[PDB]
């Protein structure tokens, strides 16, 4: 009792003092972006540089896949993100087992936010300090994009940014984003946002990762851009 | 073992015998097979006497709880559903209770049939027990809506008489209750079937009645 | 009675995890290299007095027939984590009937470390693991952390003065390095970091040689390499 | 492959009047065809104005009587008033139905005098069903004795009829009935206890029957 | 100072402060007094009255034929203990068909006290019991918040117990070999001395338990007669 | 014992069931309503077997589906409904057997009009038509003979009339009264027929 | 118990080509066919297929469990599952319910990947209801018609063969086997999978 | 911690945790509810980032049962979990009683669960204030309001959330019995806009009747807001 | 700073004392018992006019023959009422007779003190008056968070209970008739109440020895009684 940490307990103003700290930690992580276009949903991100000896091939640390039609981006603690991604995969596959159909994204985000809220209310365990950008596609509603947080708060978005310097990225998105956009134009806008938020005039092919999901030929599939593809994309960007 | 109930213009009529058997031997000739579950709901007994009585009183306790908590009279449908659920929980355990729950609620006059296997059925005329078939036959042959209370009670008494006549397990005394808007009344609390037979079929006491 | 002893502070920073990292940074250094046709994990054990038997204490272990592991931190936590990793590999093989994939094992260990830094009534592990292996998808060298987040390396170091050792290792390294050259580079980096004189019984080395079982160099082989 | 049910046999009779109740019972404990002992009372005093008799497994009836006495004692301790015969009857019904799937092999008669000085007699079954009556009998001799009581008290199938009954005549009738049961039954017993509950307490007497 | 926050911490002098505070609560209660002679044990107490529109609260209690107790302290804990003792006695009589040994029951209640005292997250009962019974010999027992019990010749509880104890010790030698009526008189003297502002049939509780004398509270008329006798 | 019939075709589905409540050797009612369970939206579940078992299972499934629809603010797809029912039935079969035969039917914007058979062991499979109960033996063949692609609702009702006449004329338990549930044009219509 | 909803599944290997065929009957009470589209072959991976025969409910439950497990593994590893791993996990799953088991006799058919270019090797195996794995490297049969399929394959198997010959042989063997069984048949379906493409065909079988 | 009291009486006799939860409620969005004759009107504010947020995501006003409807103000995650609990209880009641759950029963259940989370250890109070509108078992419209402390009360017209006192004061001097649908919607919009910036994107009002909950079309809301703005100036 | 069940230096649990302090606020209620029956009355502190006045009830019924009036934390009071009625109906099921008022109060106090292990988590902070009739007569009891319940002849709870009980002791007298008890109770409630007494401003309930059934006075009875009260 004497060593208790006072985790699940309202603050004198009703904030619990722990969700706030988790969010403030979130704000310090690298930036993640999210766009919705006429051809797919994008989750461009920014890789934190640790050293020059990291395995460039594959090694995706910010964008993950939860199912063939759902794929998200992390903006916080990596370990919490990994455990929550695992939980997301179990939830999606359990739904598919139960109903013999793919789970709409809204159900998945609802379940993830439910587990986060449960950790925020019951027990005395500290909250998960990770915020995702879950994006995907389904027949019921189509292309979607959400944004969670440590408090289990989620909301839909057409174009957003999270993490450090999210303010400038969101400003650029609001200034440039359009209702009907091509996938290539969306990729160009994502590159522009990552460059502006990172305070770099020209983004480096080794400092960013991109991905997009499209329902081409009636079969939803995701593509994670590689070094050569991102290099060609940045070449096109600087061309314009 | 015979219980009877039907619905008519002025409410509901319920009737029962009083025989209780331990096989070929009758343990008691006078028993109460009608329980006032609520101020406006009655339920008959058929089959296992102990199971039926205990579960009727348990349902009465639950009904009291709900009525006191919510401050509103319960409907016959809800009581029937509760009884069916609790009986079904004990499926395959040997319970042999067959119940007819009849009463007046805000929706009107209602009557339901429940079984030990969770068999909830709704209707306006029911009979259970070893003599059920005879009562059904006598009712359907002469039953009719919109008949006076006296005719209804006479028909119920005649049906119970005929059921007792051709059933070893049915006999004793005839009890007939009437359910109306404000509670219920006991039209016939107890009537020995002896004089009933000697008044209906063999009015003249000469020679054995042959059938 | 079961509450979280590690909690977010203003700005977060999970102070307990920072202290675990500090614990790691003060321990004996250990490094790893990913070569063209093999992987190496090397470490240095402090010069033992004449009483200790180096054959009784081992900082290099093998989890499976192809996967090796080294650590730098608290020996007891290393032992318990090693046993749990062995059990994890065994239970994976019992189901899929094959050697556990390196990435899968790294994921299980990272999840366990995460659960330990989340659950209440406990404190984070005070070590920084280093797992090397070979599988169908080539060679792998991963590094776990007390925070429970893993990294994919091709050449790395952990422990005391790991920044200078990392810089030296980066200075002399190539994607197409031979296995013997990688062993030589590991020896050179360890010697530079030691700040003394090295010799047999003062270092430990394990190597995954192509499609061959993971093998821990004996003292004679290490001495031959040293010359 | 063991059957946990044996009938120890015996007979209990109960009759009621205007303001008194008589309960007679054998005092023989026996096995299949041999007698354990010549004295084992089956009537246990529950309260100052309520007693219970039982027939069947001796251990089951003993345990049931002890449990009911414990419940009554706890009730009087916690509520400061002795329970009525109706309360005891309902409590016994609940206790019996508790073991609905491993029922007691005990047939019970509960005799007493209500607070209004009325002789009340409840007859039960092995599972919990109970019904008030003005006369009852349980045990081996139940079938032999019930018709006699029905003829004496109910007095149906008769035209002259005679309802003038008092305590002495009822006691003599009970003694004659138990003697007849002993004559025509082999599990009945050899010595019988007669309890009489009246407005002024209760009394117990003993009678000697045949030994065969 | 700072060693009284939990019941599982020994102070530098080696004392449990929570148990001492429980004893303080016991002492803060109302009065009571018990005496015994060659035969018969007499228990007396003051039924607290909080207002002129309140009947005095029950003080003495009956646990079983020939066994009764008196309370001092928290009433809820007293109710819990009384229920436990009644259940114990009834169970023993049920499954052995004989009266429970008084000392074993006292041991059981003391063990309950000790168990509640030992483990943290639980508090010690702040109630003291005064058990009086006749198990082939008159017996008086006292129990404390810490697992501990004693057997007395004359006992008092809380309130202004000093006067009652002084009177008891001043006349202890005469209690043995004394008639029941005089024993009741002496108990009333002790209670009246404790009162320190009069005794009435309403605010005083009295009980006796002895050979061929099951525990029974003294009727209103008999109590009034005894009160008049002591008054004169 | 309880006869169920189902016929699905382009832009129409039809379910039919006798209306009888059997207890021992008598009929409690001639207008049984415990066989049909309409789910919110365009979905129907027809159960046959013991009255209590079908009551319990149908109420459970319908209220669970309603819970799903309210919680997720949408309409469950017909395939999802059918497979959820099959999974629940199999689970209870493994623990607490449910002696009930199932005919699921509905309309979906994705798969169109569809029907699903289900045995009491949860031997579920998509079908264009089917029957349950002993009376099935006397109707299935007829359904094969007169069924053909591009059918119309009126022809379906004619086939059902033929089936009812066959049951009345040849089936041991002479069944006369039937209840029909017709799903088409985003409408669910109930009819009563007496042969 | 297996007569209730009888079924038949068969598989053959050739030269860089594999084939799996099955019957399309779903009956009840043995002697009453209910549907003629129930397919016993389910695609589990781009080059791994499982043919299940037996009680239909058990078939569906096992298929759903396998799909769940395979999707989980594939997502976690971000790579396709190997036939060896799938076979071993199927054996483990079948044994997990040794008591109160699944009344289904499955068979696994697909390609084993030999990396170095890359090579495809036919892989076949058949199981008992407990998981009694037994590799055979040639034709595999399973169902109530196991005896007839064994005889036909023994008489007609031609070792390695072109995909056309493989299709002809497997179709003929299956059609002959079904024609001698009363509780199985009512149409047949054949799948011929090769590295380049996958052909699915349905035979003009005796539908009565 | 795990299974140990987190809300306890203060020296003055106040449960500080409950008061902090009420304060958090006071920080949430506004909501208003009116009833009349045989129909009710529910209004809730809205706050979304233009051009980025998806309005369809917000579900401040929800339907619990065939007839019941709910609105809330406070922590959104707590609202969602409590709503799921309430829907599960609705269906459990419909199982065990074979009748749709009346509004009074569900209001009592919400009060009970909020009280339970205030009187058990290892869990902190629900920081939301809700108001439900529905039909009683006797086909009568009624609306109840529930607070974090668990105390519930039936109201004729009530507002919760930021500045709920001001909206309540406005309602107390304008409410009329058995009003028309248009007048009820007008009053609801006026009450919500008394404390909320004037625009058609800051309100999502709806009307509940026996048939079903109907969301008012955006054009009607635009006309109403223009009318009230004109009346104000 | 300390657990729920820590003893104070004087031997009083801190939480129980704080609950006692908390129960001192709320609607005022009074209760009286006489040889004919028991009567309870409540202040009925109505909030803004938008409330129905039917949902806010301070006089519930534990059973047919028992009524109650509460004060303090309403939610805890409702929980206690639910538990009390559940246990009373359990008693009625186990024993055909009706539960005595004393036993019901004992069960309520046991639940209230359950919070101390020897489940709930803290004292309830509710004060109740429970009045009723049984074979032993008509009587009313007072229950407080500390667990100590006490029978009363004329009592008052809620804010201003000091003045109410002072008036009760100043006026209440034995051998009083039921009409006399009603007028006395309403006069005291009027005196202690802040606003002007009216039909909708107060609520009353009573249990008679003859009927033995809980009966809540409606508007007509309340107005009839009001007309006769002395001015």
């Amino acid at each position: 009792r004497r060593y208790d940490s006072r985790t699940t307990t309202f603050s004198p103003e009703g904030r619990l003092y722990q969700v706030e700290y988790a969010l403030e930690a979130i704000n310090n992580a690298s930036i993640t972006i999210g766009l919705i276009t006429k051809d797919g949903v994008i989750l461009g991100a920014d890789k934190v540089f640790i050293s020059k000896l990291i395995d460039k091939a594959n090694n995706y640390e910010k964008i993950y896949k939860i199912d063939k039609h759902i794929f998200c981006g992390v903006a916080g603690l990596n370990a919490d993100a990994n455990i929550l991604i695992n939980q997301s995969r179990l939830y999606a596959q359990r739904y598919l087992y139960n109903y013999n159909e793919v789970q709409p994204v809204s159900q998945l985000v609802v379940q993830i936010c439910d587990i986060k809220q449960s950790y925020t209310q019951y027990g005395g365990l500290r909250p998960y300090g990770v915020s995702f950008l879950i994006g995907g596609y389904d027949t019921k509603d189509g292309y979607q994009l959400y944004h969670t947080d440590p408090s289990g708060n989620y909301s839909g978005w057409f174009a957003t940014a999270i993490g450090t310097n999210n303010l400038t990225a969101s400003s650029v998105l609001k200034q440039e984003w359009k209702n009907d956009m091509t996938l290539e134009e969306g990729l160009l806008l994502a590159l522009k946002t990552l460059a502006k938020s990172t305070d770099t005039e020209i983004p480096k092919s080794e400092k960013i990762e991109l991905a997009y999901l499209t329902n081409k030929d009636g079969e939803v599939y995701q593509k994670y851009l590689t070094e050569k593809e991102i290099e060609e994309l940045i070449k096109l960007y600087t061309q314009k | 073992t015979t219980t009877l109930a039907f619905k008519f213009k002025d409410g509901i009529i319920v009737a029962v015998d009083s025989r209780a058997s331990m096989g070929s031997f009758i343990s008691s000739q006078n028993v109460e097979k009608i329980i006032e579950i609520n101020k406006n709901i009655l339920g008959t007994m058929a089959g296992g006497a102990a199971d039926c009585l205990y579960w009727e009183k348990y349902l009465g306790k639950i009904i009291k709880i709900y009525e006191l908590r919510n401050n509103e009279k319960i409907s016959v449908r809800a009581a029937s559903t509760i009884l069916s659920n609790i009986l079904y929980q004990y499926k395959g355990y040997g319970l042999c209770c067959g119940i007819i729950l009849s009463g007046y609620d805000h929706t009107g006059f209602n009557m339901f049939y429940v079984d030990d296997s969770g068999k909830k059925v709704e209707g306006n005329l029911f009979s259970c027990g070893s003599g059920s078939t005879y009562a059904y036959s006598i009712l359907d042959s002469a039953y009719d809506y919109n008949l006076n209370l006296d005719q209804a009670v006479e028909l119920a008494r005649n049906a119970i008489y005929h059921a007792t006549f051709r059933d070893g397990g049915s006999g004793g005394k005839v009890r007939v209750f009437h359910i109306h808007k404000n509670g219920y009344d006991k039209i016939i609390e107890g009537e020995d079937v002896f004089d009933l037979h000697y008044h209906y079929t063999n009015p003249e006491q000469k020679d054995q009645y042959v059938m | 009675y079961s509450f979280s002893l590690t909690t977010f502070s203003p700005t977060g920073k999970l102070v307990q995890i920072e202290y675990a990292l500090n614990r790691v940074s003060s321990s004996s250094p250990a490094l790893g290299i990913r070569a063209k046709n093999g992987v190496i994990i090397a470490t240095e054990k402090k010069s033992p007095n004449e009483l200790i038997e180096e054959n009784s204490i081992f900082k290099i272990q093998q989890i499976s027939e192809h996967i090796g592991i080294v650590y730098a931190g608290m020996p007891g936590d290393f032992r318990v984590l090693l046993k749990r990793a062995r059990k994890e590999a065994i239970r994976y093989s019992l189901q899929y009937g094959s050697e556990i994939l390196v990435k899968e094992l790294v994921k299980i260990i990272a999840s366990i470390v995460q659960e330990f830094t989340q659950t209440g009534g406990v404190r984070p592990f005070g070590l920084s693991l280093l797992i090397c292996g070979v599988d169908v998808y080539g060679y792998h060298l991963y590094q776990i952390d007390p925070s429970g987040c893993y990294f994919n390396w091709m050449a790395t170091c952990v422990g005391k003065d790991y920044q200078n050792n990392m810089s030296f290792l980066e200075k002399r390294y190539n994607k197409d390095i031979e296995i013997e050259d990688a062993i030589h580079t590991a020896i050179l980096t360890l010697k530079e970091s030691y700040e003394g004189v090295l010799n047999e019984k003062n270092i430990e080395i394990g190597v995954a040689y192509d499609n061959k079982p993971f093998k821990i160099l004996t003292q004679n082989e290490i001495k031959d390499y040293l010359i | 492959r063991w059957y946990p049910y044996i009938d120890n046999g015996g007979t209990v009779i109960g009759l009621t009047g205007k303001d008194y109740v008589i309960l007679a019972a054998d005092t023989r404990l026996s096995l299949s065809y041999s007698i354990y002992t010549r004295f084992c009372p089956k009537i246990s005093k529950l309260t100052d104005k309520c007693i219970i008799g039982s027939s069947g497994m001796q251990s089951d009836i003993k345990t049931l009587h002890s449990l009911l006495q414990k419940k009554i004692q706890l009730f009087v301790l916690e509520h400061s008033h002795y329970p009525d015969i109706h309360v005891i009857a309902r409590l016994l019904c609940v206790i019996l139905y508790s073991r609905r799937f491993f029922p007691y092999y005990a047939f019970n008669i509960l005799a007493g005098v209500d607070e209004n000085n009325k002789g009340v007699l409840y007859n039960y079954d092995s599972v919990g069903s109970y019904c008030e009556a003005t006369h009852s009998c349980v045990g081996s001799g139940s079938q032999l004795i019930l018709p006699i009581l029905d003829n004496r008290v109910e007095q149906k199938n008769q035209l002259i009829k005679n309802t003038n009954f008092n305590l002495g005549d009822d006691i003599n009738f009970v003694k004659d009935a138990i003697t007849s049961a002993t004559e025509r039954d082999i599990y009945t017993g050899d010595k019988t206890l007669i309890y009489v509950i009246d407005k002024m307490g209760i009394n117990v007497n003993t009678l000697d029957l045949k030994q065969d | 100072n700072l060693y009284d926050t939990d019941n599982i911490i020994y102070s530098p002098e080696g004392r449990l402060y929570q148990v001492e505070y429980a004893s303080e609560a016991i002492k803060q209660g109302t009065c009571a007094v018990a005496i015994k002679s060659k035969d018969y044990v007499v228990v007396s107490g003051l039924k607290k009255c909080i207002s002129k529109l309140s009947f005095p609260q029950e003080k003495i209690f009956k646990i079983d034929d020939y066994i009764g107790i008196s309370m001092s302290g928290i009433t809820s804990d007293a109710k819990v203990l009384t229920k436990f003792m009644q259940n114990e006695c009834l169970s023993h009589k049920f499954l052995y068909n004989e009266n429970i040994n008084i000392e074993s029951l006292v041991r059981s209640v003391a063990d309950k006290y000790q168990k509640n005292t030992q483990k943290s997250s639980k508090r010690a009962f702040g109630v003291g019991l005064m058990i009086a019974a006749y198990h082939n010999e008159p017996c008086i027992f006292e129990t404390r918040p810490n697992g501990s019990y004693f057997e007395y010749d004359a006992l008092s509880f809380g309130a202004r117990s000093h006067a009652s104890k002084t009177y008891l010790e001043k006349n202890l030698h005469l209690f043995e070999e004394c008639s029941l009526e005089e024993l009741i008189l002496h108990c009333l003297k002790a209670l009246k001395c404790s009162l320190s502002s009069e005794l009435t049939i309403s605010n005083t509780a009295l009980a006796v338990v002895g050979k061929n004398h099951p525990w029974q509270e003294i009727s209103s008329l008999q109590l009034e007669e005894y009160l008049s006798k002591v008054k004169m | 014992m309880d006869t169920l019939i189902g016929l699905r075709g382009n832009n129409f589905v039809v379910l039919a069931a006798d209306t009888y409540s059997i207890n021992s050797i008598i009929k409690l009612k001639n207008d049984d309503n415990t066989k049909f369970y309409d789910i919110h939206g365009n979905k129907c579940l027809l159960l046959g077997g013991s009255i209590g078992d079908r009551l319990q299972f149908g109420e459970f499934i319908r209220k669970n589906v309603h819970l799903y629809q309210y919680q997720n603010n949408t309409d469950m797809f017909v395939k999802s409904f059918a497979f959820f029912t099959r999974k629940n039935l199999a689970y209870y079969l493994r623990r607490n057997p449910f002696e009930v035969n199932c005919l699921i039917a509905g309309y979906d914007k994705k798969d169109g009009y569809q029907l699903y058979w289900c045995d009491y062991l949860s031997n579920m499979d998509s079908v264009n038509k089917g029957a349950h109960g002993y009376g099935a033996y006397l109707v299935s063949a007829i359904l094969d003979k007169y069924y053909h692609e591009n059918l119309t609702v009126d022809e379906a009702l004619d086939i059902f009339k033929l089936c009812f006449e066959e049951l009345k004329k040849r089936f041991l338990l002479t069944q006369i009264n039937y209840e029909l549930r017709i799903m088409y044009d985003n409408k669910v219509e109930t009819q009563y027929v007496t042969v | 118990i297996y007569n209730y909803n009888g079924g038949c599944v068969l598989g053959m290997s050739g030269s860089n080509c594999v084939a799996i065929a099955c019957d399309l009957r779903l009956g009840a009470n043995t002697f009453t066919t209910v549907s003629t589209k129930f397919s016993k072959i389910f695609k589990m991976n781009n080059n791994v297929y499982v043919g299940l025969s037996g009680l239909a409910t058990d078939i569906q439950t096992l298929y759903e469990i396998l799909r769940y497990r395979v999707n989980l593994y594939e997502v976690r590893q971000d790579a396709e599952m190997d036939v060896e791993c799938f076979a071993n996990m199927l054996s483990s799953i079948l044994y997990s319910n040794r008591f109160s088991p699944y009344f289904v006799n499955p068979i696994v058919v697909g390609f084993k990947l030999k990396h170095y270019k890359v090579n495809y090797e036919p892989y076949l195996t058949a199981y008992d209801l407990i998981g009694a794995k037994c590799e055979t490297r040639d034709f595999v049969v399973n169902g109530v018609t196991s005896e007839q399929l064994f005889g036909m394959c023994e008489s007609l198997y031609v070792k390695d063969q072109d995909e056309n010959g493989l299709f002809e042989t497997i179709s003929q063997c299956l059609l002959s086997a079904l024609d001698r069984d009363c509780i199985s048949g009512w149409g047949a379906e054949v799948l011929v999978l090769t590295p380049e493409k996958i052909i699915k065909k349905k035979l003009k079988a005796r539908m009565d | 911690s795990y299974d140990r009291a987190i809300t306890v009486f203060s020296p003055d006799g106040h449960l500080l945790q409950v008061e902090h939860a009420l304060e958090a409620v006071k920080k949430g969005g506004c909501a208003v509810a009116i009833k009349s004759s045989n129909f009710a009107v529910l209004a809730v504010e809205k706050k979304n980032i233009p051009k980025l947020q998806n309005p369809k995501t917000t579900e401040k006003l929800i339907k619990l049962d065939e007839h019941n409807c709910l609105a809330f103000a406070g922590l959104n995650a707590d609202a969602r979990v409590l709503v799921n609990k309430t829907r599960l209880e609705c269906q459990r009641y419909y199982l065990n009683m074979d009748e749709p759950a009346p509004v009074d029963y569900i209001a009592k259940y919400v009060a009970k669960v909020q009280q339970k989370f205030t009187h058990r250890g290892g869990v902190r109070p629900f920081g939301i204030a809700t108001l439900i509108a529905g039909f009683k078992n006797n086909k009568e419209i009624c609306i109840y309001q529930t607070e974090p402390s668990g105390i519930y009360a039936a109201w004729k017209a009530q507002a919760i959330g930021k500045n709920a006192k001001i909206v309540q004061e406005f309602l107390e001097k304008n409410y009329q019995e058995n009003m028309e649908q248009k007048d009820c919607i007008f009053l609801a919009l006026k009450a919500i806009f008394e404390v909320v910036e004037l625009s058609s994107k800051n309100v999502e009002v709806a009307l509940l009747t026996e048939k079903d909950l109907t969301f008012i079309e955006e054009q009607e809301i635009n006309s109403m807001v223009e009318l009230i703005d004109q009346e104000r100036t | 700073d300390r657990g729920v069940n820590t003893f104070s230096p004087e031997g009083r649990l801190f939480q129980v004392e704080y609950a006692l302090g908390a129960i001192k606020l709320g609607s005022t209620a009074v209760g009286i018992c006489v040889n004919d029956g028991v009567i309870l009355a409540s202040e009925r502190r109505i909030s803004s006019t938008l409330i129905e006045k039917d949902s806010v009830e301070k006089l519930l019924s534990i059973d047919d023959h028992i009524g109650c009036a509460m004060s303090g934390l309403m939610a805890d009071a409702r929980t206690l009422i639910d538990y009390a009625r559940v246990e009373c109906n359990h008693y009625k099921f186990i024993y055909n007779e009706n539960i005595n008022i004393k036993s019901c109060v004992e069960l309520i106090s046991e639940l209230a003190l359950d919070f101390s292990n020897l489940i709930m988590s803290r004292p309830f902070g509710v004060a109740l008056l429970i009045g009723g009739v049984d074979k032993n007569g008509p009587c009313l009891w007072y229950t407080e968070p500390s667990g100590t319940n006490t029978r009363f002849s004329a009592a008052s709870i809620g804010s201003a209970q000091e003045g109410a009980e002072l008036l009760l002791q100043e006026n209440y007298k034995k051998d009083m008739t039921f009409e006399q008890a009603e007028i006395l109770a309403l006069t005291v409630l009027r005196q202690v109440m802040e606003d002007k007494l009216s039909t909708s401003n107060v609520e009353i309930c009573a249990i008679k020895k003859s009927d033995q059934t809980f009966y809540k006075y409606n508007t007509d009875d309340i107005s009839r009684i009001i007309d006769v009260l002395p001015s």
